RNA sequence: UAUAUAUAAUAAU
């Protein structure tokens, strides 16, 4: 569970869903997962989209380079969870 | 030094810093504390962090049960990053008509330590629907009671489930 | 079916 792997894209309006998020993170190289919900149940999260990058590797290069930045109302957050 | 940060947790979600030390300073001395609770943003987690000055507050608030709005706080001292992600938490379905906390975190306590266990109530919030909560230092132990998923209880048996990840 | 955390995370069943 290494400190860098997957980013968190939560404060996004349906502006930009996953068509624009396989690229503001991608902006960097290749990625491996992209998935986006919203809150029916809780009644909270607006738009709340997982993005896990190939490894340490990509999540270096675009965690690093792009993380948290101008966007939505929240700067994106750098994600760590991994599935097996 | 080595021990005098604690990691407050089960805070209840309406607590202010100056408010939470005027509460912990009943042991000791403390000289700064890092509250999130913020009842005027709106809401936050339940943690504060505790710079107990005096590694000794540290060993008694830990070692004592105390209770800031009367619903459930667990102060402990802080723990390693790598120590709370191995950790692992189970949910519990079904449960006797009146069991109280004092068995259920008796009754897992024998195998697998319980780290952090106990039965939610609708005091905590209102949602007494039954069900019951566990906490081991490792997911073996998990594991191990999965098999195990019915268990018997006190009258009524109870369903074991993982706390939220299906895996 | 439901959970108050390490200052951050959607859905499901």
């Amino acid at each position: 569970n290494p400190p860098s792997r997957v980013v968190y894209l939560g404060s996004i309006p349906y502006d930009q869903t996953e068509e624009q998020i396989l690229d503001l993170c991608s902006n960097v190289g290749p990625v491996i997962n992209l998935k986006m919900m919203f809150d029916p149940q809780t009644g909270r999260s607006k738009g709340y989209a997982f993005i896990e990058f190939r490894d340490l590797e990509s999540s270096a290069s675009a965690v690093r380079n792009l993380n948290g930045y101008q966007l939505g109302s929240r700067f994106l957050k750098c994600g760590y969870s991994s599935n097996s | 030094k080595e021990s005098c940060k604690m990691f407050i947790g089960g805070l209840n979600w309406d607590t202010t810093e100056d408010n939470l030390r005027e509460y912990f300073g009943k042991y000791g001395t403390v000289t700064d504390l890092k509250i999130m609770k913020d009842p005027a943003t709106g809401r936050s987690r339940g943690f504060g962090f505790l710079s107990f000055e005096k590694p000794s507050s540290v060993d008694e608030v830990v070692k004592t049960q105390h209770i800031l709005d009367g619903k459930v706080i667990d102060p402990k001292r802080a723990i390693p990053r790598d120590e709370q992600d191995k950790t692992g938490k189970i949910f519990v379905g079904g449960i006797g008509p009146d069991v109280r906390p004092k068995e259920f975190e008796e009754f897992f306590s024998q195998w697998g330590t319980i780290i952090d266990a106990q039965l939610m109530l609708d005091k905590d919030t209102g949602q007494s629907r039954g069900f019951g909560f566990v906490t081991y230092d490792s997911a073996d132990a998990v594991d191990r009671v999965c098999q195990n998923k019915f268990i018997d209880f006190k009258d009524r048996k109870i369903e074991i489930k993982r706390a939220e990840p299906r895996h």
